[PDB]
RNA sequence: AAGCGUGUUACCUAUACUCUACCGUCAGGGUUGAUAUGAUGCCCUGACGAGUAGGCAGGCGUGGAGGUCAGUGACGAAGCCUAGACCGUAAGGUCGGGUCGAACGGCCUCUAGUGCAGAUCUUGGUGGUAGUAGCAAAUAUUCAAAUGAGAACUUUGAAG
RNA sequence: ACUAAUCGAACCAUCUAGUAGCUGGUUCCUGCCGAAGUUUCCCUCAGGAUAGCAGAAGCUCGUAUCAGUUUUAUGAGGUA
RNA sequence: GACGUAAGUCAAGGAUGCUGGCAUAAUGGUUAUAUGCCGCCCGUCUUGAAACACGGACCAAGGAGUCUAACGUCUAUGCGAGUGUUUGGGUGUAAAACCCAUACGCGUAAUGAAAGUGAACGUAGGUUGGGGCCUCGCAAGAGGUGCACAAUCGACCGAU
RNA sequence: AAAUAUUGGCGAGAGACCGAUAGCGAACAAGUACAGUGAUGGAAAGAUGAAAAGAACUUUGAAAAGAGAGUGAAAAAGUACGUGAAAUUGUUGAAAGGGAAGGGCAUUUGAUCAGACAUGGUGUUUUGUAUUUCACUGGCCAGCAUCAGUUUUGGUGGCA
């Protein structure tokens, strides 16, 4: 609100909280990050390193669509399956008929490898994977299938 | 309700007085104030009156009776701080002071109803004053000039020094 | 005849006036800091007004007490007095300005019969 | 006159009462302050002290952390106490049976504990069973894992996260960040 | 010497120190198996208290919103004055008297165009300066009658 | 010089509340704490940025890894 | 604690006893003046203000750190690996309130400039300290356990 | 075509909006009076009273107007009109006053102001039974005694 704004408490004090000597002016140090190279050099470096200058090639018309790539760590892998069937699937590891997880339908781009999945057969259908995410699920017996 | 209420309501019971450790220690008088010494009244109706001290009371006060026949000052009680003792001492063993006590000096009953809005000495007071002065006059007459001394008032001279005076 | 209290002292009775309020008619009488730098009264030159300080506070067992010995408490109707009736010893009822005379008479009659001390019994009386 | 050697009239700097206003919590505080005062076990004196903490200072203790405390031997039967709420987890898959008392539990947290056969209770029932805290254990949440903890300790040769709304290349990746351009930190 | 130098004592006073009371801040505490208005309360102890810029807390006040006080009010609301009183440390509040005539309070919460002594501040108004300066260029007017209540300034006459 | 009492660039309105490190003012109470005019850098010298100095929020703990201090021993210095 | 054989008394963890006068202007308050002493005219700039520094004849009213987009820290709240209804739709006592799907933002993985690649040998590691807890211990204390967290060495992902 | 802007115009409805120095510049005969040749600038000014029932009439005064009277709930509402503050002024009263006055500490004096407790009350027969018809209290202010704390000032004793 306004009644708690300390300017209300400050009311009566001549400087209103901005000092008798400084006598708060309009814009003392300029506007914005003005003078980042003249009189603000140190703040623009000792707090904001790597401010002035560029690096890396300039991507023209970079479309976020191509670089859509949600991360699905193997611990989060079992989240996709519904909770009611989650426990049903943790027990009764059915290599004969094992559940599939449609990360693509779940809109999860690439399977990563945080690890520690229970040794159960799980079919994974994702756009991308890692080296060891394959290995860890292979160790648990699960196979991974690739869908764009 | 232009003033709602105080929530925390203060108590109404009076907590009893603390059991204070104070006692009625008896009064100890001075060295110059001895039964039979000649006193002078300082403040009151009879300022400057020579009198003789008779007996300290349990009322921590001095029963004083200058001879009413002499000084016109009858028997009564005064406060210790308001009397100056004189080395002049008379004999009081020959007079009895047994029946002078607080209830005998009960002034009168005062309340908030029987009050004299607008504005009678007891007879017995005279005779006991008489019987006291019987021996006292016979006693004071044993030494010269003391009757006149007890008759006369007392007043300071010019430049006389109480700090240097020896009573 | 209320609950006896420690002997009363306000510890500074004189009311606090703003510096130089006397010589200017546009200086509000109500006390304030006067927070200038040159201000003599901002730091208490001996021989000048002492600004209010804690040490001028009253005793806790006397705060909000009348010199008569009551914590005053105003009222506006009979029902509001009912919350007080048991506490005649400590609080004193008081009538507000905005109460009609014919309302005052029934209030005072009720209060006096209850023995509740009242602090403006002589206001807006009809004679 | 006194040569005041330090901050005179200094405040403790420690929370006296929870500056929040939830009446139930203050009711619960009234419970433990009676317990802490009238007991002797230093257990309750610290549970109450951690009760005043803020939302950040009472981070969500994951039940996965709880399972780890259960895996801590010598504490198989020990009851678990957590100031602040407790959340469920997906990383773990089998939570051993126990009883846990804490401030709050999310919908999955209560579900997971109960479907683990556990026994979740409030701090009130905690007092009932364990006045002095018989075979309890206090679990505190991770506090150095917030956003801004990575944002403090700034400076060259400090290597801490820079507070920037916008993130990415051409942002704080220029001269002074790499010795190739200008200098390096 | 009431000077100089020197020394003895006695004495005077700071918001200095010591003791006490009270206030506030802080710290430590104690205070619930039927004992207390049921505790951010109460109680105990002790240490402290200067301070511009500055910071933070607890507070009062203004315009309004919601709820509440089955609040006040034409037998008199608001406002206003009041060397009248009372309460607070104060912000201020409350009451009493007088005018006055129609809406306004207290509590809880919410909101703000919200608190004045200044800004060669604005607007409006009134002062002291003050019955003062000033009403002195242009030669210059006067007498009488008349109107008229009133004539130096109007009319007219007689002059100049 | 003058260009409407305005002229080394007339006047009216808009942009426009143009601008400002510069001047002036910055409106209630009471509490509690309590400074700096210094490091360095800046077309930098009336100002900024930083370090310091302040408060506040607090947090982890409970008598310590402490101390604008002395002493022991032990150095080191190039002033009097 | 003392006095006391005790009974109890007490100068012993904060003043009681007795008496008097008055009950109102008596005390006290306010005020006006006088008195003793003291007191510079205030705001601001400044190291320095009473200034021969500047603003201020007076008085009433108005009058100045707001708003918001983005955020930061902190706090409070709800939920919490999710979270956010109010772009919209349905509904409605109708700018209210209530309900609802969708994605979508931020987090749940970073890293490089990019191609890409993308976090378990271990009880998710060790070590030191570490509240608390547990075993023993009349009690110190001993151990065992050690959350958070502090520092260090590892391990793993990325980049070179 | 639709969904979309709209501070123009009209119409309609609202407001946690402003309340006559605010709000449109303009609540009223405002884009008016008023200034500038002009471009333009641009006001101040809302409220008697329910009803004018707007003070007939008498009187003094040339008249205004005053005093009467009278209407009016009010004429402390009279068209100079809701309330009517202050600055300022007058009158009366109160004071004081030798180149300031004004303020602070405290007190006198003078003026002026609330309070006690005059309690149902140690009760004490209701005129065909609820007046305890004598108070019990503490209100104020003092004094004395005994104490406790702080401390001051001596005088005397013994001792090393």
């Amino acid at each position: 609100p306004s009644r708690f704004t300390k300017t209300r408490k400050h009311r009566g004090h001549v400087s209103a909280g901005k000092g008798r000597i400084g006598k708060h002016r309009k814009h003392p140090g300029g506007r914005g990050m003005a003078g980042g190279q003249h009189h603000h050099r140190i703040n623009m470096d000792k707090y904001h390193p790597g401010y002035f200058g560029k690096v890396g090639m300039r991507y023209f018309h970079k479309q976020q669509a191509h670089f859509w790539k949600p991360v699905l760590n193997l611990d989060k892998l079992w989240t996709l399956i519904p909770e009611d069937k989650r426990d049903q699937y943790l027990k009764s590891a059915s290599k004969e008929t094992a559940p599939v997880i449609d990360t693509l339908a779940a809109g999860y781009g690439k399977i990563l490898g945080k690890g520690r999945i229970p040794n159960v057969p799980v079919i994974v259908k994702a756009r991308f994977v890692s080296k060891l995410a394959e290995e860890k699920i292979r160790a648990a017996g699960g196979v991974v299938e690739l869908i764009a | 309700s232009a003033q709602k209420a105080p929530k925390w309501y203060p108590s109404e019971d009076v907590a009893a007085l603390k059991k204070t450790r104070k006692a009625a220690r008896p009064q100890k008088l001075r060295a110059s104030l001895v039964p039979g010494t000649v006193l002078i009244l300082l403040a009151g109706r009879f300022r400057g009156k020579r009198v003789v001290y008779l007996k300290h009371l349990e009322d921590n006060t001095l029963l004083i009776s200058g001879p009413f026949k002499v000084n016109g000052v009858p028997l009564r009680r005064v406060n210790a701080r308001y009397v100056i003792a004189t080395s002049t001492k008379v004999s009081v063993e020959g007079v009895n002071v047994e029946k002078f006590n607080v209830e005998y000096f009960a002034k009168e009953k005062l309340t908030k109803k029987e009050k004299k809005e607008a504005k009678e000495i007891k007879a017995e007071r005279v005779e006991d004053q008489k019987v006291v002065d019987k021996a006292l006059i016979a006693e004071i007459k044993k030494t010269p000039l003391l009757k006149q001394y007890l008759s006369a008032s007392f007043s300071l001279k010019n430049g006389d020094k109480p700090h240097m005076l020896k009573f | 005849a209320s609950l006896p209290h420690p002997k009363i002292v306000k510890k500074h009775t004189k009311k606090f006036k703003r510096h130089h309020s006397d010589r200017y008619h546009r200086v509000a009488e109500n006390w304030r800091k006067q927070k200038g730098i040159d201000s003599v009264v901002r730091r208490r030159f001996r021989g000048n007004i002492s600004q209010p300080k804690i040490g001028y506070g009253s005793n806790k067992k006397t705060k909000f007490l009348s010199p008569s010995g009551h914590k005053t408490f105003l009222v506006a109707n009979v029902k509001d007095l009912e919350t007080l009736t048991m506490h005649t010893k400590t609080y004193a009822a008081e009538i507000a300005h905005n109460i009609s005379a014919k309302n005052r008479v029934v209030i005072l009659a009720r209060a006096k019969a209850l023995g509740i001390k009242v602090t403006n019994p002589k206001g807006r009386l009809a004679l | 006159g006194i040569d005041h050697t330090s901050k005179q009239h200094k405040r403790s700097g420690h929370r006296t009462a929870p500056k929040s206003d939830n009446v139930y919590l203050k009711l619960l505080v009234k419970l433990y302050t009676f317990l802490a005062r009238r007991t002797d076990a230093p257990f309750n004196k610290v549970v109450l002290k951690a009760l005043f903490l803020s939302k950040i200072n009472r981070p969500p203790v994951s039940v996965s952390r709880i399972a780890r405390a259960l895996k801590q031997e010598g504490a198989a039967n020990k009851t678990v106490v957590v100031v602040g709420t407790v959340t469920d987890d997906a990383r773990i898959f089998e939570f051993p049976k126990t009883t846990v008392a804490a401030l709050r539990f999310t919908a999955g947290a209560r579900a997971k504990i109960v479907k683990a056969g556990g026994e979740c209770i409030t701090l009130d029932q905690l007092a009932v069973r364990a006045p002095k805290g018989q075979n309890t254990l206090i679990l505190r949440g991770p506090r150095n894992s917030r956003e801004a903890v990575r944002h403090f300790g700034m400076g060259p040769h400090k290597g801490k996260a820079p507070r920037i709304l916008s993130t990415g290349r051409k942002f704080e990746r220029a001269r002074g960040r790499r010795r190739s351009k200008g200098f390096k930190v």
